[PDB]
RNA sequence: UGAAACUCAAAGGAAUUGACGGGGGCCCGCACAAGCGGUGGAGCAUGUGGUUUAAUUCGAAGCAACGCGAAGAACCUUACCAGGCCUUGACAUGCUAGGGAACCCGGGUGAAAGCCUGGGGUGCCCCGCGAGGGGAGCCCUAGCACAGGUGCUGCAUGGCCGUCGUCAGCUCGUGCCGUGAGGUGUUGGGUUAAGUCCCGCAACGAGCGCAACCCCCGCCGUUAGUUGCCAGCGGUUCGGCCGGGCACUCUAACGGGACUGCCCGCGAAAGCGGGAGGAAGGAGGGGACGACGUCUGGUCAGCAUGGCCCUUACGGCCUGGGCGACACACGUGCUACAAUGCCCACUACAAAGCGAUGCCACCCGGCAACGGGGAGCUAAUCGCAAAAAGGUGGGCCCAGUUCGGAUUGGGGUCUGCAACCCGACCCCAUGAAGCCGGAAUCGCUAGUAAUCGCGGAUCAGCCAUGCCGCGGUGAAUACG
């Protein structure tokens, strides 16, 4: 049990923080808590939409939440129905001026957290895990990625003996700083237990 | 080490006599990295040997060194089912290290109460050929000659 | 004895000594950082995600 | 002296004494047994008897396993002896040439 | 020990009962959990039962044991020796 | 040395002050 | 010459991939050697095995458990014990019915919790000049679903970590060889820190590792000049204090710089040896970074999670106790046994950090811990702050001592509701073992070891001699 988290390893090199602001010693914690609660609510509500990243900004008494997603419509609604509904649920929790944006995920099959969740969904549907993993990777490479690696660990297929299955294509140079690699994790709850899913997408090096 | 023959550290010549050998001796005196202390002790000793016997301390020191240098030593080697004490010539680098080491150690087995004094006197005896330092050298040599018969096991 | 404890830690006590930090994320009573409100494990978990502003792997 | 650990198990002074009489077989070799340490443990398959002992000529590390805690201990002893006998005699092998 | 600038600490709920018994004339047994309370001159001659975590230990207070704490006389560990 | 409170060195090691190490 | 009873589910041949060998060859690593300092002995601090206990919660187990989870156990924490209590319940989502909502304030009983109870005014959209009639803002009371469980299983698991190992390795595609496992490539010759690179080759490529891309440090430049700096000229209360300036130091962002690039030599090449230039030379020093996998490794007690188990209790609140016990045993550390030392007095030289119920100048009371005054600082401004070893002087004179500072008596301080169990600190007195440690055993190859102090997280306080950092002084040695 070894490998460093491929995102935290690239913060401020190939990858940027998800909560971008400044706060002083007396304040930092409380903002951070609210920040996570914002993610808590949205992670539940926006799941069906195809949630990939949740950026957060702050100045003074006002905050801007930018939601990246594969299905922008499922967020916005009919002419703004759910999009409006959100601000109210939002600024109730926030208790402050909570600007909610939405933005496209141009290629969900090049978004690692998306690929990960899809396979996790597939294996809660009792699909063939190995066949799935090869597929996921096949999708990501077709969509143009320079390399891909997907991993599933647990009681695979229901087996009593836990095992780890993975598949990979092209390059995935986890040791290279300047290599841009999107990473994502998805939890698959089954009747026999939890499976962990990890997706690595190598978009390219910078 | 395994790959290459390591590099002998070139020391910086001492401030008072301009001598790499003196510097080396100082460091051997030096406990806990207190080199100022170490420096004084030697130089204080250098003062003392001048008072007791009016000569060049440097000359005394260097003569004492050449007197404690073992020219031959025994190094064990287990050949077959027995450990033979094989007689070996000492490299000049090693002769120096052993000489300076024994000088300080024998010094610090002496009974007089101040280090500078012990360091002084031991350097005086070793210069004249007396003292535990030279005794060490004489012994090491005698062991080597005593086992001259095993000098063909030399590597 | 856990959820009752993450709860009892919230309510103000009978005496101010009895107050102690719990990790607001996982409820951990030990190795809780004041600055974040988080324990050493959560501190690491969020930081690796990049969800701690300005925080990054420190190397020198 | 000799230490015995019973990991996530309860044992008696009797059982502890038994182990001491069993390790005692190693006294045969007339060499110093330095801080012998026995760890008794229960797996689903049976018991496990671990031991680490140092001697002037090396360390002894052995693990014994068996449904019967005493047999597990006996096999531990058997593995320890074989090691101790090698430690004590391996040097004699190459006395010639 | 406790700052002299501050008080001589008795838990008030223990102390109150002492003075109550002093007035009417003492004494019934007093069960207390207040190990932290100082034996106080008003308490002398009483017998206070001090809970040690398990049992309430009957302690007859005397002139010698004034300055101390109540816990000091109801030991909390059973130790009869080894082997 | 460092273990004796009634000395300067002891109060340094311990990080306190007093008669034997005043400020 | 040659059975049988009985018994076993194999006995076997060859070959394959491993692993192992007291088989061989060639290599590497503080692995040995060479060194320097320790541990094992003492006293003490701390973890653990045991034993004790009402309980002394629980895990960790050779290396890779044992100053480990614990980056702060008096209450709290706390998961254990004893006792006193609560029953949709400390907490979620409900649906229903009574009360008034909502929020505050006291009284009784009690160790507290809890039980008992006496206070007092609910907006709304509403028939409201009127009793009166709600709805759901939130609580209360009675239900039923449900909560809650640090109860079990790390041998059902996710996650994250440890380890072998920063070791140089582990494989795939297609082709070729083999009936087949599987081989080849990846082996071989040279080379490298390296499956690094070169040459050769039924192999030709590719991937994960290696390296590089990132951070700190070392030289230089550019941009900046305060709260930082002061070379020079003025004042100079006698202090970069003032004028002034940003040169220098610095601070912190961006660049330059080293590539075996250049000469000699050996090389088939890759490279190696030597030289110059240069602050830096052959990865410049350190850091981050850990392949396929192994240990049915570790963690259900950080979290999540399958399943099994508890439901007026295996849930929940409180007071007290325990986690701090002590015939013993081991691990990690602190301080030592002294003169290269100890003590006093005076006097220099850091870095990185931290600081608004905080850091505290300076003043005064106290031998002191500390206390009372009181300025400054949202801090390159002000503060912690003094760094210590060192330096200069003076004392000690080889003694269980002016070494050592354990143990105990007495007196105080501070935190805290509260220091009996069970806090740290100060002062007076006491002044133990210990005269350099058996078998055995640990660390370190250079700004390293050793030695010296400073900071921080946790934190009311602290059992920190721990941990993570920071600079000061600064070695010995490596044949092999
Ligand atoms: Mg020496
Ligand atoms: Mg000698
Ligand atoms: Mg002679
Ligand atoms: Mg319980
Ligand atoms: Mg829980
Ligand atoms: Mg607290
Ligand atoms: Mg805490
Ligand atoms: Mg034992
Ligand atoms: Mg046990
Ligand atoms: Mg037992
Ligand atoms: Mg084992
Ligand atoms: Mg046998
Ligand atoms: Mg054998
Ligand atoms: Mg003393
Ligand atoms: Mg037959
Ligand atoms: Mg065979
Ligand atoms: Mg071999
Ligand atoms: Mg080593
Ligand atoms: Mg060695
Ligand atoms: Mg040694
Ligand atoms: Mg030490
Ligand atoms: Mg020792
Ligand atoms: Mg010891
Ligand atoms: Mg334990
Ligand atoms: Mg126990
Ligand atoms: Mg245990
Ligand atoms: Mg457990
Ligand atoms: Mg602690
Ligand atoms: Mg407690
Ligand atoms: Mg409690
Ligand atoms: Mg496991
Ligand atoms: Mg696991
Ligand atoms: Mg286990
Ligand atoms: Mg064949
Ligand atoms: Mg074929
Ligand atoms: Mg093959
Ligand atoms: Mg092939
Ligand atoms: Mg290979
Ligand atoms: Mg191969
Ligand atoms: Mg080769
Ligand atoms: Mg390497
Ligand atoms: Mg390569
Ligand atoms: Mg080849
Ligand atoms: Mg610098
Ligand atoms: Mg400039
Ligand atoms: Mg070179
Ligand atoms: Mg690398
Ligand atoms: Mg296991
Ligand atoms: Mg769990
Ligand atoms: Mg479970
Ligand atoms: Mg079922
Ligand atoms: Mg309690
Ligand atoms: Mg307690
Ligand atoms: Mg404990
Ligand atoms: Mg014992
Ligand atoms: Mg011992
Ligand atoms: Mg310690
Ligand atoms: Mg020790
Ligand atoms: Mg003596
Ligand atoms: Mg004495
Ligand atoms: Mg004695
Ligand atoms: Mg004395
Ligand atoms: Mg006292
Ligand atoms: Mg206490
Ligand atoms: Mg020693
Ligand atoms: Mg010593
Ligand atoms: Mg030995
Ligand atoms: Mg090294
Ligand atoms: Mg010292
Ligand atoms: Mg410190
Ligand atoms: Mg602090
Ligand atoms: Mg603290
Ligand atoms: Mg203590
Ligand atoms: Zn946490």
């Amino acid at each position: 049990g070894n490998k460093i988290h491929p995102i935290g390893f690239r913060l401020g090199i190939t990858r940027d923080w998800e909560s971008r602001w400044y706060a002083g010693k007396k304040q930092y914690r409380h903002l951070l808590l609210e920040d996570q609660r914002i993610r808590g609510l949205l992670e539940k509500e926006l799941y069906s939409a195809g949630l990939a990243r949740v950026d957060i900004e702050r100045a003074a008494d006002n905050v801007a939440v930018t939601v990246h997603v594969a299905k922008p419509g499922v967020v916005i609604g009919r002419g703004g129905e759910r999009i409006r509904v959100l601000r109210e649920e939002l600024a109730k929790l926030t208790g402050k001026n909570v600007a909610l944006n939405v933005q496209e995920v141009q290629n969900p099959n090049l978004s690692a957290p998306l690929v990960a969740q899809r396979v996790a969904e597939q294996i809660e549907r009792r699909f063939a895990v190995r066949r799935a993993i090869k597929q996921a990777v096949q999708r990501v490479m077709e969509s143009g990625a320079k390399g891909a690696k997907v991993i599933v660990s647990g009681r695979i297929g229901g087996a009593e003996q836990a095992r780890t299955e993975w598949a990979a294509q092209g390059r995935v140079p986890l040791h290279t700083l300047r290599a841009n690699i999107d990473y994502g994790f998805a939890l698959a709850r089954t009747t026999y237990g939890v499976l962990g899913v990890k997706a690595y997408i190598f978009l390219g090096e910078v | 080490a395994r790959r290459r023959r390591a590099e002998v550290r070139q020391l910086q010549p001492d401030l008072v006599y301009g001598d790499v050998l003196v510097t080396a001796f100082i460091n051997k005196i030096m406990r806990d990295g207190k080199k100022n202390l170490a420096a004084r002790i030697f130089y204080d000793a250098c003062k003392i040997i001048q008072e007791k016997t009016g000569q060049e301390p440097l000359k005394v020191f260097k003569q004492a060194v050449e007197n404690v240098k073992p020219r031959m030593e025994v190094r064990s080697r287990r050949v077959g089912g027995a450990n033979y004490q094989v007689p070996m010539e000492v490299s000049p680098r090693r002769q120096q290290s052993l000489a300076l080491r024994w000088l300080v150690q024998a010094a610090n087995q002496r009974p007089e109460r101040r280090a500078a004094v012990r360091i002084a006197h031991e350097l005086m005896d070793a210069a004249e050929g007396k003292g535990g330092a030279v005794k060490k050298k004489e012994d090491v040599e005698r062991m080597a000659e005593a086992n001259r018969a095993y000098a063909h096991y030399r590597w | 004895a856990r959820k009752a404890l993450i709860e009892k830690a919230k309510r103000t006590p009978k005496f101010k000594v009895r107050a102690y930090t719990r990790c607001v994320r996982c409820g951990r009573a030990r190795s809780v950082y004041r600055f974040f409100g988080l324990c050493r494990i959560c501190l690491r978990e969020l930081a690796h995600k990049g969800q701690l502003p300005g925080v990054r792997k420190a190397s020198w | 002296t000799m230490n015995i650990t019973s990991k996530q198990m309860e044992i008696t002074p009797a059982i502890r004494q038994h182990v001491a009489d069993r390790l005692a077989k190693l006294e045969k070799w007339q060499t110093h047994l330095i801080n012998p340490h026995i760890i008794l443990s229960k797996e689903p398959q049976g018991f496990v008897a671990d031991a680490t002992i140092n001697t002037p000529n090396g360390v002894l590390v052995a693990s014994g396993k068996h449904e019967d805690m005493y047999t597990a201990i006996n096999e531990l002893i058997n593995k320890l002896e074989r090691q101790l006998n090698k430690l004590q005699h391996k040097g004699e092998a190459r006395r010639a040439a | 020990p406790r700052s002299l600038k501050k008080g001589v600490f008795v838990d008030d709920h223990l102390l109150e009962k002492v003075l109550e018994l002093n007035a009417k004339g003492e004494k019934r047994l007093i069960k207390t959990w207040s190990r932290r309370s100082t034996i106080v001159p008003e308490m002398v001659g009483h017998t206070i039962a001090v809970y040690n975590g398990k049992q309430h230990v009957p302690v007859y207070i005397t002139e010698n044991m004034v300055g101390h704490k109540l816990g000091e006389f109801a030991p909390t560990r059973t130790y009869r020796g080894h082997g | 040395g460092k273990g004796d409170r009634r000395t300067r060195r002891g109060k340094i090691w311990r990080g306190t002050y007093g008669k034997y190490r005043p400020r």
